[PDB]
């Protein structure tokens, strides 16, 4: 348990967001990863 | 969609329920089209 916690001793930097241009979900600002192939992380985010 | 009542007959013209952004882009464009319209080489509403 110490150990996930230690693990854990993180500071998440603010990320940006881009509107959804699609019906699938209702145009909301997903936080937007640097570089490509966040959409599977989109995906699992928003499985809508 | 705001608690103040105004007169929308167009309702059967299609729409989705549009984020405050997605508002305040349509927005932008009338803006441009009003300056254009006017021929301003200022910016206009720009902190509205």
């Amino acid at each position: 348990l110490l150990e996930f916690v230690l693990d854990n001793l993180y500071l998440n930097r603010h990320t940006g967001f881009s509107q959804d241009h699609t019906p699938f979900t209702e145009g909301a600002n997903l936080r937007s990863l640097p570089g490509p192939d966040a959409e599977k992380w989109y995906s699992i985010m928003y499985p809508t | 969609e705001t608690q103040y009542p105004v007169d929308r007959y167009l309702d059967w013209i299609p729409s989705l329920r549009a984020s405050a952004a997605t508002a305040a882009t349509f927005a932008e464009w009338v803006n441009t089209s009003m300056k254009t319209a006017f021929d301003l080489s200022d910016m206009l509403l720009e902190p509205l």
